[PDB]
């Protein structure tokens, strides 16, 4: 896949970070990204339709990936969270991101932005949740 | 304080312990949004090393704002750079 869409997710985890904690206007949080962040390698189309993605649908997203989160406490980090929303939103709505490619970018994500060994959790969360949503795994 | 040709003030936050960076993230955003101020971010920066880093912009800041800001105290183990201007 291009540089540029895992570029979008790399700011997308940045800006879902953003929002997570600010609340404002997702509009507001796309504009503003985009006026004060180096983007010019980025999928920008990528990076709006994933924002407005996890946003719009957090409910929906936070209770595919609750049944194996419900026993290890420590809240869940507000990183690991947006990465973990991205993927299953990749999962649950987008078909032209691959399966192997949602979980191996979020891993990544998770690498870069998250704590010490935040991919591994990322990891066990999602290959549980991954097959409940692609069956076919594709 | 208050005079100064940028309303804008810049917070970098450090920390080995991302609990404690995410908290103080949020109640810095929150002292913002408290006293009519806006916020630009935060972000998470990537990680290097065991050090978390976040960068947050408070903009349209009133002397509320400010003042709160000071009297905001951290976590420990968690480190601040403030500029203001």
């Amino acid at each position: 896949e291009p540089a540029a869409r895992r570029r979008a997710r790399e700011c997308a985890v940045q800006a879902l970070y953003s929002w997570q904690l600010s609340q404002n206007d997702i509009a507001d949080v796309e504009y503003q990204f985009l006026a004060e962040q180096d983007v010019k390698d980025v999928d920008v189309l990528y990076f709006r339709e994933l924002l407005a993605g996890v946003a719009t649908n957090t409910a929906y997203l936070d209770g595919l990936m609750k049944p194996y989160l419900s026993r290890l406490l420590e809240e869940l980090g507000q990183v690991e969270k947006a990465v973990l929303r991205i993927a299953l939103y990749e999962l649950s709505k987008r078909s032209d991101v691959p399966y192997k490619v949602a979980i191996n970018e979020a891993i990544e994500l998770a690498k870069s932005f998250g704590a010490e060994d935040s991919h591994k959790f990322v990891n066990g969360v999602l290959d549980k949740a991954a097959p409940v949503i692609r069956p076919n795994k594709k | 304080l208050g005079s100064m040709q940028n309303q804008r003030i810049r917070i970098r936050l450090k920390a080995f312990d991302h609990r404690l960076i995410d908290q103080a993230t949020a109640e810095i955003v929150e002292t913002a949004k408290r006293t009519g101020a806006q916020v630009r971010g935060p972000i998470p920066l990537p990680t290097r090393s065991r050090t978390h880093l976040r960068l947050v912009d408070i903009v349209e800041p009133t002397e509320k704002t400010v003042d709160d800001l000071m009297r905001l105290d951290l976590a420990a183990g968690v480190d601040v750079q403030i500029s203001l201007g």
